């Protein structure tokens, strides 16, 4: 029995993965997170707790409550927004409330690398997408365990992975 | 601050989900306390005052979403602090909104 936050910046991904995780399911529209609990099992059998929260500081006060006797937290980015890449204010969040648990970071819409209009916009601002190695590198200068990565739209398999690593950390 | 009904509930625990409860009307600057107490006014209305439950012997729990459950207090990890001074949380805090189920739970 393991318990899991994820949390990271409003329309990141976590919802999305989730989903795919939990209810075979993928919400391709968005709509907003405040707090909610999913239950997965990964194969010894794992039964992950799995909260979710809100990316917005409008949540500030009630996403801490949150990490109460948790196993991990799963601090996500989205990929194709190195502005996500915030996680200054989540890693000193997580220490601020959450200093006994381990950190994993987590890349989401892995997809967007090869679509071209998020690559196209993208480079109007001289930006590319945060690539796997750069997630090795800032998973290291965040002191988080590990880096893990997937993309819930083109990619189940890898949501799998993603959370079967997480299993297999935290016990 | 504004006024909210919220859905109030006994529960036998801290948990998941929700139920039909009963309509109380509180205000968003109630500390977690005062809400509670109107909670228990409305779902003891009628009952006297010897067969209620002593009010701090109960929690109070936001249930939001499907399965989401969390235990607020007047003062937690969340509470603002500025000197030797903190604020006591109300509903406004923690952004409750109008409608949400909330449990009182066996502390
Ligand atoms: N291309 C792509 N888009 C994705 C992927 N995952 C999610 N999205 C898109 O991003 C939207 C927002 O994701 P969501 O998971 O809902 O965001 P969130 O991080 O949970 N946000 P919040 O904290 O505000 O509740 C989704 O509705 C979907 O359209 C992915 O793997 N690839
Ligand atoms: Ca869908
Ligand atoms: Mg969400």
């Amino acid at each position: 029995r393991c318990k899991l936050v994820l949390v990271g910046d409003v329309q990141c991904g976590k919802t999305a993965m989730l989903q795919v995780l939990a209810k075979d399911c993928y919400p391709e529209t968005y709509v907003p997170t405040v707090f909610e609990n999913y239950t997965a099992c990964l194969e010894q059998r794992v039964e992950l707790s799995l909260w979710d929260t809100s990316g917005s500081p409008y949540y500030d006060n009630v996403r801490p409550l949150c990490y109460s006797d948790s196993d991990a937290v799963l601090l996500c980015f989205d990929i194709s927004r190195p502005e996500t890449v915030a996680l200054k204010k989540w890693r000193t969040e997580i220490l601020d409330y959450c200093p006994s648990t381990r950190v994993l970071l987590i890349g989401c819409k892995t997809d967007l690398r090869t679509d071209l209009s998020t690559l196209m916009e993208l480079s109007h601002q001289k930006q590319a997408p945060i690539s796997y190695e750069q997630g090795c590198a800032i998973a290291k200068q965040l002191g988080a365990e590990i880096y893990l990565e997937g993309s819930a739209f083109t990619s189940e398999k890898s949501i799998h992975s993603i959370f079967r690593t997480a299993s297999m950390l935290c016990l | 601050y504004r006024p909210l009904t919220l859905n109030a509930l006994l529960a036998v625990g801290p948990g998941a989900g929700e139920a039909q409860g009963v309509p109380v009307k509180v205000l968003d600057c109630d500390t977690i306390s005062q809400a509670k107490e109107k909670m228990l006014d409305q779902l003891y209305k009628g009952v006297p005052l010897t067969q209620r439950p002593d009010p701090r012997t109960l929690d109070v729990e936001w249930r939001s979403g499907v399965a989401g459950h969390l235990i607020l207090s007047d003062e937690d990890v969340t509470s603002e602090v500025q000197g030797l001074w903190r604020r006591l949380n109300t509903l406004q805090h923690y952004k409750v909104p109008d409608g949400a189920t909330v449990a009182l739970v066996p502390c």
